[PDB]
């Protein structure tokens, strides 16, 4: 599984470019693609989504109608063509895969991201803090709140937990609640109820330092949190 | 008059018979999934057309005969409904004949060349053509065009009062009743020739029953109309005869198309 | 004669002791128990998409996922609560007659008349379902395949033998012999330590998984056997046969307990299954209907009519919230 | 001669079994199915609210 | 009321349904022919000549044929023939060289099944290079006293052929298609194509009611 993007760089306001994401190592045709962006040391922000087979396409309210998401299954590549860029459009854009079927982990894998620079109703989730010093072995609890109740009638609380390590792209830890992902140590855990949610870690290690992000999938557009850091 | 009462009675009885028969055909087709192939698509389309000819064209005929004063355009609407539904049934028969010809003449490539969406396209085209033919009169071909009393808004609704006979003879009969008969006859002759060469009088008996019912039920009224258009005179009883014969083809179709399939017979007997 | 005489006198005295020590029949003991009544089961959902006959079907451990084997060569994993097709595995051989669903849910398996129920892995990092191993070694057509664990599967074939396999190595750890006719059905015990196998020789027999020996054999039958299943406590099992009868044995008392037949029934049985509590016995006949037999009273407490052809495969949820029935009309139906 | 010897030895193994009377087995099945009755939807259907289907 | 995820599950199900339909449509355009016969009855020779279970796939005149050889199964318990319903036909093979009585018994068995009432059967006598040399050693009386016809190739072969045909206990539904032309020439492929074509046409006609 390898999601590698490209096409970034510098662009003046009012210009146009095309991001590209090359996926290889899995059945790309059966996987739906998300697009996510992160502004410099500010946090994450969902961008777009294209479902399996190009059957559904959504966009972010910020750039809805300006931007486009394109699919090419035979060539196993994904595109994001950008039309007109404001000064706020500087961010590092990520390529994320997703497959929806009962029991699936719809945000298992993230890409390595790409950087773009520009010259100078919705459910809102707020993170309690942005930094918390701690030493290894002393348990911690990250948390964030939400406006609506993500608990759908299906019984599933569509809240995720990604951890972005220094110099590395985010990584799934929990995909609904406590549902540990693939390749994640069992020490991590997630819990919450309706609006208040928390991520617990026991016996912390040197690789747990970074920024924690809590994302919601109950209704579009998807929305990230401010981002909680752990100090070491 | 006694003739009118007998006409009403026979018409209503025949319409009830057609309703029951076509309802039974659709019921049988829908209960058992094993009967949901191309042939039964055609058969259910024909059943739908005949139900339309049985539930509406019967009360509509009864009302049109009585000659109530219901304004010109309501009367023309009723007659156009009559034509769309009758021509829908006729087109269903024509499509069934062409499908049988394709099965005989395509051989192996039949299931390969005829797919579900193509069948639905053909059925929709046939029904759309029926609608167009029957609703054409509203767009100018009507007795309002040649009538010298341009201020006529209320008049007794008789089929001879709104529908011009030139249209009902030259257009209905000679383009969408007689052509189906000629094409079906030629196709069934070719089918019999091919099956005889490959191989049987059961086949010829069934084909002749089909053709004989269609012709005996659709030519009488057509000839009555053709005579009425050419300044001739026809007793009212003969007109009732022709109308009843067409609306009896309505109920005759189910006994000659759906009941010749072995699987359909087994399902009907089981139920 | 000495070997023939010894065998005959043995069989005779074992059977005579079994008959003498027998106390009463199952129906004789449950007389004071009232019938369950008419088990009216409506098709709450219907699975469509198979385009050929249905030969086998197995429930998942979570009681929500299905897997069905079909003559057209497609193994489809359904979501029962929504009728979603979670997976579609194109099988290599179109002639499939049985399968299972791994208890962990990670693996599903089969092949076909090629004498294999080959194994597929579901949770792959490519997101699709792939063939993990192909367990070869059986000589006759394959009748069943049931998982003991994620790395141990027991198999029954038409060669009159059942084999226990080690999936990782792929070599048949042990091979079971003793049958004289084709083996048609096996059922794994709840604890995955024993299992019973039925064969065309009119004899069902209990085979241990560890020692490899034939712990026991069962007879008292006329024609070949097609279906077998354990009582949910693993202390008994029921059988189905072309004789149009189904029989319930107890592996401890060694004697057939009850018979499940009715005069109006003239055709055989293709599958058998039990209720979660072992109070309703479900058998799929060739008469286009599936009968719900009260395992203690043997009366027909209900019928799952609604199948337009032979009922080939049954199943029940681990929580007992539904019943899946398959047939040759290419339609699965979840009932409750 | 061994061909029938193994068959008779298998019959002998089938002979030496801790046989349990049929009545005892019947009571086992009856009690087991009586204990797990309240949690059997197929016998006592669950109200539509909890019914996942 | 659906969530943003259940809708993608529904889209996956719809895509899988599309794939199932588009593969089943292909699977319904393939001619299935069950192959039967006794040992050394040309079954191997036929499968070689024609353009666990064994499958042989070939295309002739734009038809996809699937010939299934089930000679591997060493059990004579007919527990899989019922899986061969819907096959366009059967190909039962016999050799002129009491093997003949066994072949006749098997032919009667296949014809009398409840599973093959609607399916034509294609009896083959393909080889014709060794079918005449051995006739002179003794007439068809080594185990068939009844025959009293001319001891010539055509007469005896036609008598055996008619005796095989007479085994059909119901001629109303199915028909037996016979072949005697030498196996060396490529006529065995053409004959099965004509037989399957005729069976397909008759199946189509019987669906309308014309038959
Ligand atoms: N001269 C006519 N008088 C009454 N109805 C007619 C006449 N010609 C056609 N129709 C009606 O049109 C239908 C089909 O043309 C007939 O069933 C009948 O009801």
């Amino acid at each position: 599984v390898q999601l590698v993007e490209s096409g970034g760089g510098l662009v003046q306001p009012g210009g146009s470019r095309k991001l590209s994401c090359s996926a290889s190592g899995f059945a790309f045709s059966s996987f739906g693609m998300h697009w996510v962006r992160q502004a410099p040391e500010k946090g994450l922000e969902w961008v777009a989504y294209i479902s399996s087979g190009s059957g559904t396409i959504y966009y972010a309210d910020t750039v809805k109608g300006r931007f486009t998401i394109s699919r090419d299954d035979p060539k196993n590549t994904l595109f994001l063509q950008m039309t007109s860029l404001r000064s706020e459009d500087t961010a590092m854009y990520y390529c994320v895969r997703s497959i929806y079927y009962y029991g699936s982990s719809p945000f298992d894998f993230w890409g390595q991201g790409t950087t773009l620079t520009v010259s100078s109703s919705d459910i809102v989730m707020t993170q309690a803090t942005s930094s918390v010093p701690v030493t290894p072995g002393e348990s911690v609890s990250i948390s964030c709140r939400s406006s609506k109740s993500l608990l759908h009638s299906n019984g599933n609380t569509y809240l995720y937990w990604f951890l972005q390590r220094p110099g590395q792209s985010p990584q799934l830890l929990i995909y609904r609640m406590s549902n540990l992902a693939s390749g994640v140590p069992d020490r991590f855990s997630g819990s919450g109820s309706g609006t208040a949610f928390t991520l617990t870690i026991s016996r912390l290690e040197a690789e747990d330092v970074g920024v924690y992000y809590c994302m919601q999938h109950l209704e579009y557009p998807l929305t990230f949190g401010a981002g909680t850091k752990l100090e070491l | 008059s006694w003739t009118s009462v007998t006409y009403i009675t026979v018409e209503i009885l025949i319409g009830l018979c057609a309703i029951v028969g076509n309802v039974l055909v659709i019921w049988v087709v829908k209960l058992n999934p094993s009967l949901q192939t191309t042939t039964f698509y055609f058969i259910v389309s024909l059943a739908l057309a005949d139900i339309a000819v049985g539930v509406l064209v019967m009360p509509l005929a009864i009302v049109i005969s009585l000659g109530v004063t219901i304004h010109f355009y309501s009367c023309l609407f009723m007659t156009c409904l009559m034509l769309i539904f009758t021509h829908a049934s006729i087109m269903s028969l024509l499509a069934i004949a062409v499908d049988r010809y394709l099965r005989v003449k395509l051989t192996v490539r039949y299931r390969r060349v005829t797919t579900q969406r193509r069948i639905w396209l053909a059925l929709g085209l046939c029904w759309l053509v029926s609608f167009l033919v029957g609703l054409t009169p509203m767009f100018g071909w009507n007795m309002k065009l040649s009538s010298a009393d341009e201020n006529l808004t209320f008049l007794p609704c008789r089929f001879r009062s709104v529908m011009r006979m030139d249209y009902m003879v030259y257009f209905s009969f000679f383009l969408w009743i007689l052509v189906p008969l000629v094409v079906m006859c030629a196709i069934y002759f070719d089918i019999f020739y091919i099956i005889r060469n490959r191989l049987e009088f059961k086949t010829a008996k069934s084909l002749l029953l089909v053709l004989f019912l269609f012709a005996l039920c659709w030519l009488p009224l057509s000839i009555i109309n053709c005579i009425l258009y050419f300044d001739g005179q026809v007793p009212q009883t003969v007109l009732y005869l022709g109308i009843l014969l067409s609306h009896a083809n309505s109920m005759m179709n189910p006994i000659v198309y759906a009941y010749k399939i072995k699987k359909f017979k087994e399902t009907y007997l089981l139920i | 004669d000495q070997l023939r005489q010894e065998a005959e006198q043995l069989k005779n005295q074992i059977r005579d002791a079994r008959k003498a020590c027998a106390d009463a029949t199952l129906s004789q003991i449950t007389n004071n128990i009232d019938p369950v009544g008419r088990i009216q089961m409506r098709t709450r959902r219907t699975l469509r998409g198979h385009l050929a006959k249905i030969y086998a079907m197995h429930w998942g451990t979570d009681s929500r996922l299905l897997v069905s084997a079909s003559q057209d060569g497609k193994l489809i994993i359904w979501d029962s609560y929504t009728t979603n097709k979670v997976h579609a595995i194109p099988l290599r051989s179109s002639w499939v007659m049985t399968c299972a669903y791994a208890p962990s849910g990670n693996y599903v398996a089969c092949g076909g008349l090629d004498n294999i129920c080959s194994i597929y892995n579901l949770k792959t990092r490519e997101g699709n379902v792939r063939v993990s191993r192909e367990l070869a070694g059986h000589t006759g057509y394959l009748s069943c395949c049931r998982f003991l664990d994620d790395n141990q599967i027991v198999t029954s074939s038409g060669d009159t033998t059942c084999a226990l396999w080690d999936i990782e190595t792929g070599q048949q750890t042990t091979t079971f012999t003793g049958h004289t006719g084709d083996v048609m059905s096996l059922s794994l015990a709840p604890d995955t330590r024993l299992f019973v196998s039925g064969a065309c020789d009119a004899s069902a027999k209990l085979w241990d998984v560890r020692e490899g020996m034939c712990r026991q054999t069962f007879t008292g039958h006329e024609s070949d056997i097609n279906a077998i299943c354990f009582f949910p406590n693993g202390n008994a099992f029921a059988t189905g046969s072309d004789d149009a009868t189904c029989r319930l044995f107890d592996l401890r008392a060694d004697q057939e307990l009850m018979t499940y037949s009715h005069d109006n029934i003239i055709c055989g049985i293709t599958s058998v299954s039990f209720s979660k509590s072992g109070r309703l016995l479900l058998a799929g006949y060739d008469d286009f209907n599936c009968n719900v037999w009260d395992a203690l009273k043997a009366d027909r407490a209900g019928v799952l009519a609604g199948h337009d052809n032979r009922v080939s495969c049954l199943g029940v949820t681990d929580d007992g919230m539904a019943v899946a029935t398959g047939s040759w009309d290419s339609f699965l139906k979840i009932w409750n | 001669i061994a061909q029938a010897r193994k068959l008779v030895e298998q019959l002998k193994m089938e002979a030496n079994i801790d046989r349990i009377k049929v009545s005892k087995a019947a009571a086992d099945l009856m009690a087991y199915c009586e204990a797990h009755a309240k949690e059997d939807p197929l016998l006592t259907p669950v109200p539509a609210s909890e019914n996942p289907f």
